């Protein structure tokens, strides 16, 4: 019912950094988690990064502490401002959000971060 | 050759079983589509209905 | 049908029926309710697959649950194939336990009830654990190990709740209650399997060739589940006089299939260990040989299974039936096959019995596990199905276990008299 | 030694109430070829094991 | 299966009287009904009878040129005649038939006095 | 709470005895008039129970001298809720009868006394039948020995004194008689049973059944028991010590096929070998005489193993009479055939209400919740129990622990107090008389044997100086009544000698000594080779016997072997639970079956025309006649239709009434309706006929006649089912579950066979 | 004891050859009797060809033991005193209007069977009778066989008259004078008058091809 334009994919030189903007278009933000996930091929997409309604973020040890989140409410955007690039980062990215516990979570389109 | 004649006694064995008839055979295998296919159906509906009301209350 | 109009007409069979009907809704109620701190987010976003509701996804190509739910009643099947095990000359007060009566019995279901608790405690935690590694760690939130043992002791309360509804179920209800309930997990994993078939669609009429085996193998399993060897007994304890007839005559039933489908537990059992112990020894050049060869949907692993399966039917038919307990209670109460003297001869008689059958039953079963294989590589299927398996034998049993226990509470109105 | 397969077949029993530890260890295809889920929705409560004089007043 | 015989009085010895009996569970068609008497104190002796229904019927010398057996299969019943009987002939006349057993009338008491 | 009621009932009571006490006889008599009038305009029973217990209590305070205490008052308001009085032993429970079985036969339909044996029934019926008949009642005193007229007077009366026995034959043979008039029962309205424990618990572990005699054989008992008499207790036979089962070993089947000239004993041609082969080993081994039968005049007569006296009509069952009676060099009898079956349960839950009293319910509440819907209600006892309950000297042999009983009634009988050793067999009574034969001790024996000199041996034996050795007959419900100056002695000492089959029994051998607030004293000498540790105690402890030495003077002063004891006990009584819990289920099977064969057969009784109930067996039997013949499958023409005009000139329509151009290309109703009605004007002309009133006569012959044999068909093969029914287990079905169904077949077609018996045999003759 | 050894169900073979009239006749057969319920039931074949004289006039000379007796009349048989030693009857049969039968039987149990061996020589006949001209209806009555003993010969003498039914419809009246030996010595037992109660059936099988007797017949005695 929200979509996502997540923009901000740029080819990076793997050691660098990078910022994705995960635009959203209705401003509630109540929301039970917002976060990113990758998907690459070679699937079985891992969940990046995610933010509950009391902003606990959370991360995997694969990119935790390179990675950070931002969500700022009436503004509809999402951050994930990545840091410390490497050439296994490299993956098609998906915003997401889920409204409720019990909800489903709806998905975004791709957004190539190729980093080479 | 002690296996071929333990086949023998084997497929002899098989024609004491008391099989089942081809009219119970029959009512057994629609008991049993009518039991899964009525379960699918009533928990497909009950799925549908308790999504419904959990979309409800949140 | 005309006989589920003459069920809904007796108002006791009915009253049952509704009741059964309003436990499974509350079963469905209870597995549509998430856990503590999971976060079900990640949960629904680890599938490959589309499922129906948040907390099921399609993992491994099994339909996987994360509710309250989310063990079933799968510690209590644990629990007693561990405990009937245990009495089987290894613990030696579960022998006398089973040696007393009905209330020794009672004793063995006390420790069964309470190994369930214990078990479902351990399998919970080594759930939790093995669901946030799959997830990345990100599945469950704050992971301390009081969020841990939280998440661990209410998996285990949702598994006594269930089998607390099974009691209740077998009560006041239809038939069985645990059986019921596992009937439910299966068929109530039915429709999001058919909506995947249905969301992947010559294709036609290749899922029509696939209806069509599946009655083909419905019916063949009611063909060897419904199967009897009749021994004939005969007791020299009563005169028998005035023209006995022979046809309610007395005998001793044994099935084709006596295992049942535990053979299938101790098989997969040891198809799973060596990838577990491999799997915490870190990626290696055997521990991946290890994982490529007990994988059953090759052909090496497939072979491994199939000879798990016969064999482990052989041991747990002579578990099961143990000839030579039957051996000694037909002499003690005096009973005898007509011809075979009573001590040792009648153990070696139906020990040979046992024999045949268990090959027919071993190989029947093995086939009925290693079918879903077969429809999945050969009918283009979706891994998710698992088409075919043991699960089919669960449940055409509980569905003909059931009628037969609604049709012999019908009879009991159905007194004639000469007069009438 | 009936004992000693019969305790052996119990640790492979509770191998399989405990076993759900190893699925994203050394796979890294998470649940591509794991067997747990399939064993937890596999199988059925095993059935339990099966194991004066009378008078009569004459008319 | 049950002979039963009526159509017995106190009958002069100038007044003929028929006498019928009356069979239940088979039919007269097909099987030969005789007609025996016994007088008290004499034993039971054989006085009329036919076989086979209507081509022959015997009689004793007592009685020969003057009793008659007849039936009705319509009517399932075979009747006598106490024509030109005398005070010797006082007795309890019985129906007797053999289909498989042999069944007894329970005797028609008829005194000529 | 219900006992807080039954408080304030007895102070009501109690008030208005204050208000009956000074009325002459008969204004007192004239109760019973006034109360009965009063119950036929408009009341209830509940609403004159506290003037008709008042009522009671000054009518047995008239004649008795005993003015019923407000816990008797209690335990009889318990007693007319159907509920179950636990009133202790000793403490009255039989003017606590009195009170709702007055109340309660007011109505005039009749009230059942259940006792448990002949001289409770007798002592009762002649004590509480002063007080009935004193308030205008009548009594009836329903015994084994009485003729039909004098058992149908009894039953007549208004209250009928009876033993548990008595009244399930009565009831089973009343449903045996060809006409109404021979019944003796009246409809069942009201049993107070006393000793209910005895009764519905202990002794509903076994079915009531009625034989009749068949053909006698006597060769094979013969020729089995001169075999058994030579076969060497170790190498050919085992008996089991705990289920009494004697088995021929494999030395011994190789013995028996010798002796016999047979080849293989377990053949089907020798299944009546093996069968007297097998009795003849239960008779030698498992049946030891004066414990279990005795002989007397030339017959072996049962001693009851409940009540501890004789059963003279009843047999063992399945040859085994026979088998004792060759073991034992007598005339063997005839055969036996079960014509009739009932248990108590099944028995005592047709009887519209139901009461009980005991002194030993507590125990067993759950289980008189479950089948009977009775409450047990524990009343107080007015008088603390000042009986001293010692516990249980053990002993290592039985020489050892007889010695000291021995040595015990010595030493009290030198002071003057009375003792009663209580055994239970009728040998290990005579054993000990003997024992205190030598030592010069003079006593009584009450054994199943000495039932003669009862009555008197219970008025001496709470004497000064009188000892009484007796077996299970006293311990149930004697009252001995203590003489002068044994009070102070502290008096009757009970001396049991062996546990029991339950808690309940030895507390019963204590309630003979406590009586009321007198002093007692109850000692129990157990041993450790007692018939009960030997059968039932775990093979842990039955191994440090050697342990605690071999002298025997002292008892084992260990606590391993009490727990052993106590542990053996609850095993017997867990057996017994459960064994009565599976006589229940598959006797409620049978409990449906022959309430609808009863009922039926019943109303072919009272039946002044049985024309339409003949004619719907025949119509029934002549559609299954068509429907064997004309199948739904092979419909044009193949349908065999000289085979079913043969099969109706052979069963309905006399041998030539029938042609195939009748019935040629008919439907199956409308054939049927013209054979039904040939066969309904052949009957007409039957009924014409034959007679009226003959006709009714001869048919009602017929279908009782063919309503018996079936049914008593119908019990064998109910019989055999139910022993194989276990083995049906084995194929992971529930064995109940296919009783059940293989039962409702083997019962529908036997109406069809009754039907079709009747039709031929009333069309065909 | 002796036939009360024989409650269960006895093997009976019949073994007949006689002569009427230079006329030869030969009849075997095979059944099955039992006391208890005290009835025969006997399958007889003629295995010499056709019948001079007719089953119905056979049927009296075709194994009298096998009673049925009520408990009163226990004490008063004969035919459980000289079983199974053996026995031996012979009878003087006179047909009213036509000759003699003089029938020559021992009934003995042989081995353990029962075999009535038969010779049967029919004297005084002319054959334009009923007898010889098979008028016959295929039936037998039922009878009371009245029942003495006598002390010089120490054996049974019974007297009884029987009723054919002759197809014309009328009655052949035969009495029969019966003479029953012993053939062992050991307790004799000698009652008084009684009677036998019998009543028979005469039948066919309609899967049989030749021309055989079946009979099937029950006995009760009474009196004492
Ligand atoms: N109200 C009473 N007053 C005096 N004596 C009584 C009273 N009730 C009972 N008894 C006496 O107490 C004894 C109790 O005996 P009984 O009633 O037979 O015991 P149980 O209750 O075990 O049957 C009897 O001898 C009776 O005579
Ligand atoms: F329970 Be009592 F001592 F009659
Ligand atoms: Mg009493």
């Amino acid at each position: 019912q929200v979509q996502l334009v997540e923009t901000g994919g740029g080819l990076v030189q793997p050691g660098g950094s990078l910022r994705l903007s995960c635009g959203a278009s209705g401003s509630i933000f109540n929301m039970y988690a917002m976060g990113w996930y990758r998907q690459a091929p070679g699937k079985r997409r891992e969940v990046v990064a995610r933010i509950a309604t009391d902003d606990s973020t959370m991360y995997p040890d694969s990119v935790k502490g390179r990675f950070t989140i931002s969500r700022d409410n009436a503004k509809n955007t999402v951050y994930l401002q990545m840091n410390s690039l490497k050439p296994e980062d490299t993956a098609v990215y998906y915003c997401y959000y889920q409204r409720t516990v019990m909800s489903q979570p709806y998905w975004g389109q791709g957004t190539q971060v190729t980093v080479s | 050759q002690r296996v071929t004649n333990f086949f023998k006694e084997v497929v002899r064995e098989l024609k004491k079983v008391s099989w089942p008839n081809r009219k119970e055979l029959v009512n057994y295998t629609a008991v049993v589509l009518a039991t899964v296919a009525f379960f699918t159906v009533f928990f497909a509906v009950i799925d549908l209905g308790i999504s419904q009301l959990i979309r409800l209350v949140f | 049908f005309r006989t589920i109009s003459n069920f809904m007409r007796v108002s006791d069979i009915r009253n049952k029926i509704i009741f059964t009907l309003l436990m499974l809704i509350v079963f469905r109620i209870g597995t549509f309710i998430p856990v503590p701190s999971v976060n079900t987010d990640v949960l629904k976003l680890q599938d490959q697959l589309n499922a129906f509701g948040v907390l099921n996804i399609f993992c491994g190509g099994a339909l996987q649950n994360f509710s309250i739910f989310a063990m079933g009643v799968m510690p209590y099947i644990t629990a007693s194939i561990i405990v009937q095990l245990l009495q089987m000359d290894v613990v030696p007060k579960f022998a006398e336990w089973s040696k007393q009566g009905e209330m020794g019995r009672r004793k063995l279901a006390q420790f069964t009830r309470y190994f369930t608790i214990v078990l479902g405690f351990i399998q919970a935690l080594g759930m939790s654990y093995g669901f946030n590694n799959l997830a990345g760690g990100m599945l469950i939130q704050n992971p301390g190990i009081g969020t841990y043992l939280l998440i661990a002791v209410v998996l285990t309360a949702g598994t006594a709740f269930l089998m607390w509804l099974g009691e209740q179920i077998t009560a006041k209800g239809v038939g069985n209650g645990i059986s019921i309930i596992i009937f439910a997990g299966i068929v109530s994993g039915i429709p999001t399997i058919l909506n995947q078939i249905y969301a992947q669609t010559l294709n036609i009429v290749r899922l029509l060739l696939v209806a069509l085996a599946v009655v083909a193998v419905i019916v063949g399993v009611i063909y060897i589940q419904q199967a009897f060897r009749k021994i004939p007994i005969q007791y020299a304890k009563r005169l028998e006089g005035r023209n006995p007839v022979g046809g309610h005559s007395t005998h001793l039933p044994l099935k084709v299939n006596p295992a049942g489908v535990i053979p299938v537990i101790f098989a997969v059992s040891f198809l799973i260990a060596p990838p577990t112990i491999a799997s915490f020894f870190g990626t290696n050049d055997v521990t991946l040989w290890i994982r490529r060869t007990f994988d059953y949907t090759h052909p090496v692993g497939m072979t491994i299974y199939v000879v798990l399966i016969i064999a482990f039917t052989y041991f747990y038919a002579f578990v099961q039936v143990n000839p030579e307990q039957m051996a000694d209670n037909l002499k003690k109460q005096g009973g005898y096959i007509p011809g075979i003297r009573p001590g040792k001869n009648t153990q070696e008689y139906v020990t040979r019995i046992l024999y045949r059958l268990t090959l027919v039953g071993s190989l029947f079963l093995a086939f009925i596990a290693v079918l879903p294989v077969f429809f999945v590589n050969f009918a283009n299927l979706p891994p998710s199905a698992q088409i075919g398996g043991t699960s089919l034998l669960i449940v055409v049993g509980v569905a003909l276990e059931t009628m037969k226990q609604l049709e012999s509470q019908l009879v009991k109105r159905h007194y004639r008299g000469f007069i009438k | 030694a009936k004992k000693t397969i019969l305790f052996l077949l119990t640790v492979l029993t509770t191998v399989l109430v405990s076993g759900w530890v190893v699925l994203g260890a050394q796979y890294e295809d998470g649940c591509s070829g794991v067997v747990i889920l399939k064993t937890l929705h596999m199988f059925e409560v095993p059935f339990l094991l099966v194991g004066d004089s009378p008078h009569s007043y004459h008319s | 299966v049950a002979l039963v015989e009526s159509g017995g009085a106190l009958v002069q010895p100038g007044g003929s009287l028929r006498l019928s009996c009356a069979a239940s569970g088979f039919p007269v068609n097909r099987y030969s009904m005789r007609w025996y008497r016994q007088a008290p104190g004499k034993e039971r002796e054989w006085v009329a009878g036919m076989s086979s229904a209507g081509d022959r019927s015997s009689y004793e010398d007592s009685v020969k040129g003057r009793f008659t057996i007849s039936r009705d299969d319509a009517r399932n019943t075979v009747y006598l005649q106490m024509n030109s009987l005398k005070p010797e002939d006082t007795a309890v006349y019985y129906c007797n038939v053999n289909v498989g057993f042999e069944y007894w009338g329970q005797g028609t008491q008829v005194t000529v006095s | 709470r219900t006992l807080n009621r039954y408080e304030k009932i007895a102070n009501d009571i109690d008030a208005i005895r204050g208000d009956y006490e000074n009325l002459s006889d008969d204004a007192l008599k004239h109760k019973t008039i006034e109360f009965k009038e009063r119950l036929e305009k408009g009341a209830t029973t509940d609403d004159l129970l506290v003037e008709a217990f008042a009522v009671v209590r000054e009518a047995s305070r008239r004649v008795t001298g005993m003015f019923p205490f407000k816990v008797q008052l209690m335990g009889g308001v318990a007693l007319h809720d159907g509920n179950i009085a636990e009133m202790k032993t000793g403490e009255g429970k039989t003017l606590t009868s009195t009170l709702p079985v007055y109340l309660n036969a007011l109505t005039g339909k009749g009230v059942h006394v259940v006792t448990v044996n002949e001289y409770l029934a007798s002592r009762d019926a002649e004590q509480m039948g002063k007080i009935f008949e004193f308030l205008g009642l009548t009594v009836g005193l329903n015994l084994n020995s009485m003729s039909k007229d004098e058992k149908r007077e009894a039953y007549a009366a208004d209250i009928t004194y009876s033993t548990n026995n008595e009244l399930g034959f009565d009831y089973l043979r009343d449903n045996m008689v060809l006409y109404k008039e021979q019944m003796v029962q009246r409809p069942l309205h009201f049993a107070v049973i006393d000793e209910v424990d005895s009764i519905l618990i202990d002794e509903a572990r076994t079915p009531l059944i009625i034989s009749g005699q068949a053909a006698k054989s006597t060769k094979l008992y013969v020729q089995a028991n001169a075999f058994v008499r030579t076969l060497k207790a170790e190498k050919d036979y085992t008996y089991d010590i705990k289920t009494k089962a004697v088995q021929l070993t494999e030395e011994g089947m190789t013995k028996a096929e010798k002796a016999f000239g047979i080849d293989n004993l377990f053949d089907v041609k020798h299944v009546a070998l093996n069968h007297h082969i097998n009795q003849a080993l239960k008779a030698h081994v498992a049946m030891q005489k004066d414990v279990d039968y005795v002989v007397e005049d030339g017959q072996v007569v049962i001693v009851d193993s409940f009540t501890g006296r004789l059963m003279k009509g009843r047999r063992y069952s399945e040859g085994l009479h026979q088998a004792i009676e060759a073991k034992e060099g007598l005339e063997i009898q005839n055969e036996s055939m079960t014509l009739a079956t009932i248990t108590f349960q099944n028995y005592f839950r047709m009887y519209e209400k139901l009461a009980g009293m005991t002194g030993t319910a507590k125990t067993e509440e759950e289980e008189f919740r479950n089948i009977y819907n009775m409450q047990v209600v524990t009343i107080p006892t007015n008088r603390p129990v000042v009986r001293d309950d010692r516990p249980d000297l053990i002993y290592r042999t039985m020489e050892g622990k007889f010695k000291a009983v021995a040595e015990d009634v010595a030493q009290r009988y030198m002071t003057g107090q009375p003792v009663l050793v209580g055994t239970v067999a009728v040998e290990t009574s005579e054993l000990i008389s003997k024992l205190l034969k030598n030592k010069g001790i003079p006593h009584q024996v009450l054994n199943a044997k000495n039932h003669e000199r009862e009555a008197q041996i219970i008025e001496e034996a709470g004497q000064k100086g009188a000892v009484t050795i007796a077996t299970n007959m006293a311990g149930r419900g004697t009252d001995i009544k203590l003489g002068e100056g044994v009070k102070e002695l502290g008096g009757l000492a009970v001396v049991g000698t062996e546990r029991h089959e339950s808690r309940r029994i030895d507390n019963q051998l204590r309630g003979r000594s406590g009586r009321q607030g007198d002093p007692g004293i109850t000692q129990f000498y157990l041993s450790m080779e007692d018939e009960l540790m030997r059968r039932f105690g775990a093979e842990r402890t039955m191994a440090m016997l050697d342990r605690f030495g071999m002298d025997d003077s002292t008892p084992i002063q260990s606590k391993m072997v009490s727990r052993a004891v106590e542990s053996s006990q609850k095993r017997v009584e867990g057996n017994n639970f459960d064994s009565r819990k599976q006589l229940l289920q598959y006797d409620d099977v049978l409990r449906q079956q022959r309430e609808v064969i009863y009922k039926q057969r019943f109303e072919v009784i009272d039946s002044e025309n049985l024309r339409e109930i003949v004619e719907n067996m025949i119509k029934s039997s002549l559609e299954r006649a068509i429907a064997a013949y004309t199948p739904r499958e092979e419909l044009p023409e193949e349908w065999k239709l000289d085979g079913l005009v043969d099969l109706i000139n052979t069963t309905y329509l006399d041998e030539g009434a029938l042609e195939k151009s009748d019935i040629f290309g008919k439907e199956p109703d409308e054939m049927l309706e013209l054979i039904m009605d040939r066969i309904i004007t052949k009957y007409n002309e039957k009924e014409e006929q034959f007679g009226k009133e003959q006709m009714r006569e001869f048919e009602k012959v017929i279908v009782l006649r063919a309503v018996d044999s079936k049914w008593m068909d119908h019990i064998d093969a109910m019989d055999q089912l139910r022993q194989g029914i276990h083995l049906r287990a084995y194929a992971q079905t529930n064995p109940l579950r296919e009783y059940q169904m293989e039962g409702f077949a083997m019962f529908e077609h036997m109406i069809e066979s009754i039907e079709d018996e009747v039709a031929k045999f009333v069309m065909k003759a | 004891k002796g036939e009360e050894l024989f409650t269960g169900v006895v093997p009976i073979l019949v073994e007949l050859d006689g002569d009427v009239n230079g006329h030869k006749f030969s009849v075997s057969g095979e059944g099955e009797g039992d006391a208890t319920y005290g009835k025969l039931t006997l399958k007889f074949i003629c295995t010499t060809g056709k019948l001079p004289v007719p089953w119905p006039t056979l049927v009296t000379t075709f194994v009298q033991c096998f009673s049925r007796y009520p408990d009163h009349m226990k004490r008063h048989d004969f035919f459980k005193s000289a079983m199974p030693e053996g026995y031996v009857q012979e009878r003087t049969i006179s047909f009213k209007d036509d000759g003699n039968y003089k029938t020559r039987a021992e009934v003995k149990f042989e081995g353990d069977t029962l075999v009535n061996r038969i010779e049967l020589k029919g004297i005084d006949f002319k054959e334009d009778g009923n007898i010889l001209g098979h008028k016959l209806e295929y039936n037998y009555n039922s009878h009371n066989v009245y029942i003495t003993a006598d002390k010089q010969k120490n054996g049974i003498k019974a007297n009884f008259k029987i009723r054919h039914n002759i197809e014309d419809g009328s009655v052949q009246l035969a009495d029969h004078y019966q003479q029953n030996t012993p053939i062992g010595d050991g307790p004799v037992l000698l009652p008084d008058n009684h009677y036998l109660s019998t009543q028979s059936a005469l039948s066919k099988d309609p899967n049989e091809k030749r021309d055989h007797m079946v009979l099937l017949e029950f006995v009760t005695a009474a009196g004492i």
